[PDB]
């Protein structure tokens, strides 16, 4: 709203930005903080030292280590219990979204339990609970078929990513066009 | 235009009346500001 | 070819405004006939040239 | 603007009324027009396709000849063969000193109308018919008007002689239509005054012109005893003295309640 | 196909004159000589039909089945019963009597054939209605999966010479097409009372109905795909003609003790 | 189970009661069986005439 | 959501307007559509042309007469009251900067929020050729509303006097895939993400059909059998007629 | 006598639409176009005039209305003369009213010649369209195509009456016609949707065709029918075949 109109000064910007960072960290939705950093605040107001926390977070999800965000971040942020629970929801969300898009390029939506556990950097039984919890939220749709050690996955994950997506998308469109033509030739002929 | 066919009335929802014309036909028609629903009855022209 | 034609003959034949059933009251020698038509009036009408 | 809205309302075109004779299909219907001969007419758009029944009044297009609307069933005026008194002239505790008769009309008639559920739940029948007997104006008329007020029923006075048309099935038509209207406009009291111009025990129940009377009574008896029933249609008989009524009417399943007015 | 389309007028077929000519009556009160279907012939086509005619191309579009319902000279139809026997208790004897009279010839043709009898076309019930007596009748209609056709026998009692006596024939015809069916006659004893004396009009009709039923019953060889149930409350106001057997064989009593 | 009230079977070897599925054919045996009968009358007849 | 019924008359008048004015591709014919937009289903039942002169060299400069809309609406209304103003049409076929201004104007004296019907003058789509668009603002919002085509019983009958499979389907599928790819490449080219996401989802939700196809092959086997029997019934009839002919022929020659 | 009066598609469409809602009260409007030599009347456009609630009349024509529409038409670039008039008139299609004859006589003197187009909307729903075109009086083919000259010799001696039933044709332009046929997303959706819904329902349809066959086969046996069996075998077969073909 702010950027075409909305008169502000750096005070009001700082207050608004500080609150934006805090809600984002504690939150778990609105994708990861890769999105937040991409929207403009870091070059309108100060870059680090309350704004260290976005970059640090991003790195803590990626390695897997809960201790690394906690040690780096300050008392105001660290204190909240909500954040650490929501860290797991975020870590699973990036690895699962990325992987899901990748694995087929025909739309076959399927992750094993093992594949997710490897990906997130977490033991099997812990991920078995996170995915169940996630279905519990409706952050994931599908169900987990406990026996055969395959996750049957249905859609609810929104995507907006690029740098994997574009590449995969051209291949899929090409592969179709070829498939269609061959069939189309044969029928046209007879 | 004079003349007009007369009618009797057998339904007086909010804008509807049914009139029975002296041509033995019943029609479903709407009402206007030149009728009152108080002059829509049997034994009136 | 015949089949095409058969269907067509039906399509023409079935288009009609209907003809009235009536009764000859009596025969007239100027080649008119008097018919009292069942649902219509009474008319004196011109017999067919070929009847 | 009112005059300009008026001209708009006038440019509209008539639209012929019929009755559905029977529904032939889900997209073909047989109609006896109330404007013409016999017709096959069809569905339009977004029409009620399972509610068109024998003798319901319907709206049909002038040229399109498809179902434009459904109206409630009507085949007889509602305004002179049926004279309507919405509520009652007086309440049911302002005529007080008829209190015993007030008391036992109140619990037979009011309670199944208001609460059909208690009679369904027990599994017994709701009451059928109620009889007022004694001279008229002993406060007879009061008690009949007064039970209707409290329910907020319509009181509907039917003159029994007028139920005596001399045409085929007119007589059938009139009774049925009151019963049909009683269910549409529910709750309602159908008050039938004198049951010796359409019922009674006659001269000996032979034929002298006592078959018109016999046709009328037969109709009353067939609906009551049969598959049809009285639930939110209450029928109330009135008679100078009760001994004058056919013993079929004196059976339960026609008249279960029989109140005296001393 | 595209031309032969709803909406159509209904009129009635009198007779086919020859092939592609039939005479029709439009229900306007105008009659026409028209061409007929070339989908049907004379072996696919019966003479008396309700028919569909084109409105402006006045010709045989389609055939309908015969129809009899109208708002003049009314008849009661009740389709899909909902009553099943032993509504009232102590009709043990009576439940068995009706069962072998009415229910049995319709479901099993075959037992009448082998004994070498022909099935009774009529049953008489005497007693009060609406005690337990009506309830059983309605129960048979349900069990046989038959249309219940309620006739108030004083309803023609129409005051015209014309429409009603004609209708009654048509009702029974419509019943045979949609076999099985119950023609259930309220107070047949009303119209078992007839003129004996000069009374002119307004007493003439009860003779017409009585005679109509009589012509049919005695005039035709026995069958039962349609049962006639007579219901009676005055047992002396009958006429002997009715009561004669070879047609009306069953006399079922409703018990009063 | 043998009367086929309930659609189960017994696995006696196992000593357990095991599942069965109630619908084991569609209406194509009936349908064809009727057709075979008609066709066979018509054909048989026709061959005789041809001679 | 709203949905559009467009009468043939609108489209054929639009056609006539384009041709008689020798409209180019630096000009677009502009007119008025009329009907009823009273209901949530918008019925377009008539239309009429407007004097309009366009300059697409300088987008701002165009010449359109309002007064002609107003004077004609009163005359239109006097004949029937269902010829009320619901919108406008232009050819388009693409959206321009001079589209932006005209969208503003019609908002003011249309009682409803006008329908902008884009009438394609070459028929470049495939099946159908007409797209309905709507302007409304908070960000300029243009959203394709579905169309469908209907006419009166007498018109429909009229249409047909004037005028008097598997491949085409494969072909719509082939064209679509091609075009969508073309749009995706260009979209990327301009860029160097949200849209890519939107497309990606549609995709994600022969491959799929695959497993279920197996029991459709059982269903098809049954139909093979029915059909076998139907050819055989015709063959039976062919035999009868051939016997009859044969015998009759022998008799003719003999006599 | 003989004239091919050429009706534009748009004129036709707008006349049938208007005329069907406009009845039972008569409706009229003006036909626009050109005369080209003789043997040819081209009608280019048609516009409505107002309704009147008891039927349009010669007393109801209004020259200011007809005028204000043409002047506004002109600045699109629609420049035509009046070539005639249309009227609804139920139960007219081969006959004319005495009012309508007199009405035509005033109109054709203003123009060079003029058609009275009478459209009937009742038998326009019966799988046919009824329209006729008349012109009694004038020179244009009553002297090129017309005992011998019998109509116009008697015509001029007066105390005569003949309708002047004309010939009529249609066409507008090719481009409109390609567009009209492109009315019938589209063909693909439609075809898939039908395909799925066929597979669901084949369960009833199987059984029902067995009865049709069975009935036919029984009939034949008694007889020997064959014609019905052929029709009835073709219809079922063609329709399988499309259901199979889709998949």
């Amino acid at each position: 709203t702010l950027e075409p109109s909305t008169s502000i000064t750096l005070a009001e910007r700082q207050q608004l930005a500080y609150d934006l960072s805090i809600s984002a960290l504690l939150g778990d939705k609105i994708y990861n903080f890769g999105e937040l950093l991409h929207h403009p605040i870091m070059e309108t107001i100060v870059n680090d030292s309350n704004y260290d926390w976005l970059f640090q977070l991003l790195n803590a999800l990626t390695v897997g280590d809960f201790d690394k965000f906690d040690s780096l971040i300050k008392v105001q942020i660290s204190k909240i219990p909500i954040l650490a629970q929501h860290e797991s929801f975020l870590r699973q969300k990036i690895c699962l979204m990325t992987l899901i898009e990748t694995v087929f390029v025909k739309n076959i939506r399927m992750l094993s339990f093992e594949d997710i556990s490897k990906a997130t950097h977490l033991p099997k039984d812990n991920v078995e609970h996170l995915v169940m919890r996630a279905i519990s939220l409706g952050l994931l749709k599908g169900s987990i078929d406990q026996v055969n050690e395959l996750v049957t996955i249905s859609w609810v994950q929104p995507r907006i990513i690029s740098g994997d997506q574009i590449t995969k998308m051209k291949d899929r469109l090409v592969e179709w066009n070829d498939q269609v033509e061959k069939l189309g030739k044969k029928m046209e002929a007879r | 235009q004079l003349p007009y066919l007369v009618a009797n009335v057998v339904e007086v929802v909010g804008k509807a009346a049914v009139v029975k014309t002296s041509s033995r036909q019943t029609v479903f028609l709407p009402m206007v500001g030149l009728v009152d629903p108080d002059k829509l009855k049997p034994n009136d022209l | 070819n015949d089949k095409v034609r058969f269907i067509k003959d039906e399509l023409r034949l079935l288009q009609e405004p209907g003809s009235y059933v009536g009764e000859v009251i009596k025969i007239v020698s100027d080649k008119k006939v008097l018919v009292k038509v069942q649902p219509e009036g009474k008319y004196i009408v011109d017999v067919a040239k070929d009847i | 603007d009112k005059t300009e809205n008026d001209i708009k309302a006038l440019q509209s075109i008539g639209q012929l009324i019929g009755e559905v004779m029977k529904e032939l299909s889900e997209e073909k219907y047989i109609v006896k027009a109330s404007s013409g001969p016999r017709y096959i007419v069809g569905v339009r758009n977004s029409v009620d396709r399972s509610k068109l029944k024998k003798g319901v009044r319907v709206t049909l297009d002038i040229t399109t000849l498809t179902i434009m609307r459904i109206l409630p069933r009507e085949t007889d005026p509602l305004v002179y063969n049926m004279t309507s008194f919405e509520q009652g002239e007086i309440t049911f505790d302002g005529i007080g000193g008829l209190t015993e008769q007030i008391r036992e009309l109140r619990e037979v008639i009011e309670l199944p109308l208001k609460n059909p559920e208690i009679f369904q739940r027990v599994g017994i029948k709701p009451p059928k018919g109620v009889l007022l007997y004694g001279p008229p104006g002993t406060g007879k008329t009061l008690l009949a008007k007064a039970v209707a007020a409290t329910i907020g029923a319509n009181f509907i006075f039917s003159p029994a002689s007028g139920i005596v048309d001399k045409y085929i099935g007119e007589s059938a038509r009139i009774i049925r239509e009151m019963f049909a209207y009683a269910k549409e406009h529910e709750p309602c009291i159908i008050f039938m005054d004198e049951v010796d111009a359409i019922g009674g025990r006659r001269f000996s129940e032979g034929t002298s012109a006592d078959r018109e009377i016999q046709r009328t009574l037969m109709e009353l008896l067939t609906q009551m005893d049969g598959f049809d029933n009285l639930g939110q249609t209450k029928i109330i008989m009135a008679t100078n003295r009760p001994d004058t009524l056919d013993p079929a009417l004196l059976r339960p399943g026609r008249l279960d309640r029989k109140v005296e007015i001393p | 196909k595209r031309i032969q389309s709803v909406p159509l007028v209904i009129g009635q077929f009198l007779e086919p004159i020859d092939q592609n000519t039939g005479i029709v009556s439009s229900t306007t009160g105008m009659s026409y000589v028209v061409r007929i279907l070339s989908t049907l012939d004379r072996e696919l086509l019966k003479p008396s039909m309700s028919v569909a005619l084109h409105r402006h191309s006045n010709a045989l579009v389609d055939i309908l089945p015969p129809d009899s319902d109208s708002s003049i000279s009314v008849m009661g139809e009740n389709e899909k019963p909902d009553v099943t026997y032993a509504d009232v208790g102590g009709l043990d004897m009576q439940k068995q009597e009706i069962r072998e009279a009415v229910e049995l010839p319709l479901v099993q043709a075959d037992l009448y054939e082998q004994i070498g009898i022909d099935p009774p076309r009529g049953v008489l019930l005497y007693g009060p209605p609406g005690t337990g007596k009506t309830m059983l009748v309605k129960a048979v209609a349900n069990s046989t999966k038959a249309a219940f056709i309620r006739v108030n026998g004083s309803e023609f009692v129409h005051k015209y010479l014309g429409e009603g006596p004609r209708m009654v024939r048509d009702v029974f015809r419509l019943a045979r097409e949609n076999a099985p069916s119950i023609i259930f006659i309220d107070e047949v004893d009303s119209i078992a009372t007839k003129r004996f004396d000069a009374q002119t009009g307004s007493d003439r009709e009860v003779q017409r109905i009585l005679i109509e039923l009589l012509t049919q019953m005695d005039g035709f060889d026995q069958s039962t795909n349609v049962k006639v149930i007579m219901a009676t409350n005055r047992a002396d106001t009958l006429d002997p003609a009715l009561l004669r057997p070879g047609r009306l064989d069953r006399k079922i009593e409703f018990p009063s003790l | 189970i043998l009367d086929k009230i309930f659609y189960g079977v017994l696995d006696q070897g196992n000593g357990w009661l095991y599942v069965y599925e109630t619908p084991n054919q569609d209406a194509t045996y009936d349908s064809a069986l009727e057709l075979v009968g008609q066709l066979n009358k018509v054909v048989d007849q026709l061959f005789e005439k041809a001679s | 959501h709203e949905k559009v019924t467009i009468a043939p008359l609108v489209l054929l008048s639009a056609l006539d307007h384009y041709e008689r004015t020798q409209t180019k591709e630096n000009k677009r014919c502009v007119g008025v559509i009329l009907g009823d937009a009273n209901s949530s289903t918008i019925r377009v039942t008539n239309s009429f042309a407007l004097p309009f002169e366009e300059d697409e060299k300088n987008s701002d400069v165009w010449f359109l007469d309002h007064n002609y809309i107003e004077n004609m609406n009163e005359m239109c209304k006097k004949i029937n009251a269902k010829e009320k103003l619901i919108g406008w049409y232009h050819s388009g076929p693409k959206l321009r900067a001079s589209d932006l201004k005209i969208n503003e104007l019609f908002k003011k004296y249309t009682q409803n929020n006008p329908l902008l019907l884009i009438v394609d003058v070459k028929q470049q789509g495939v099946g159908l050729p007409t797209d309905a668009y709507v302007a409304i603002e908070q960000e300029k919002t243009f959203l394709h509303l579905p169309c469908t085509i209907e006419a009166e019983e007498a018109e429909e009958i009229g249409v047909e006097h004037l005028l008097r499979i598997r491949l085409t389907n494969q072909l719509k599928s082939l064209k679509g895939l091609q075009s969508k790819l073309k749009d995706v490449v260009e979209y990327l080219d301009k860029v160097i993400h949200t849209i890519l996401g939107k497309l990606q989802d549609v995709f994600n939700l022969n491959n799929l059909q695959k497993a279920l196809t197996v029991k459709t092959n059982d269903e098809l086997m049954v139909i093979y059998i029915s059909n076998l029997v139907r050819s055989i019934i015709a063959f039976d009839d062919l035999i009868e007629n051939k016997i009859q002919n044969k015998k009759i022929q022998e008799q003719r020659v003999k006599d | 006598t003989k004239e091919t009066v050429y009706i534009s598609s748009i004129a036709l469409l707008k006349m049938l639409k208007h005329g069907r809602a406009g009845v039972p009260m008569e409706v009229m409007g003006l036909m626009l176009g050109e005369f080209v030599d003789d043997y040819t009347v081209n009608v280019v456009d048609v516009f409505a005039m107002p309704q009147s609630g008891t039927g349009v009349s010669v007393e109801a024509v209004d020259d200011v209305f007809q005028a204000k529409m043409m002047d506004m038409l002109k600045q699109t670039g629609r420049d035509q003369m009046v070539v005639g008039w249309y009227h609804s008139h139920p139960g007219f299609g081969c006959w004319l009213s005495s009012v309508d004859v007199n009405t035509q006589k005033s109109f054709e003197q203003l123009n060079s010649r003029a058609v009275a187009v009478v459209v009937d909307p009742i038998q326009s729903v019966k799988g046919k369209v009824v329209i006729d075109a008349f012109r009694l009086i004038d020179t244009g083919a009553l002297i090129n195509n017309l005992l011998n000259k019998a109509n116009i010799q008697a015509l001029i001696h007066g105390l005569n009456r003949h309708y002047y039933s004309l010939n009529i044709d249609y066409h507008k332009t090719a481009k409109e016609t390609k567009m009209l046929m492109n009315l019938h997303y589209e063909e693909k959706e439609e075809s898939n949707l039908a395909a799925t819904k066929s597979m669901v329902k084949i369960a009833e349809q199987y059984s029902k065709r067995i009865e049709e066959e069975k009935e036919l086969t029984e009939e034949e046996l008694k007889t020997r029918p064959k014609k019905h069996l052929s029709e009835t075998a073709d219809e079922t077969l063609e329709n399988n075949i499309v259901s199979v073909l889709t998949a």
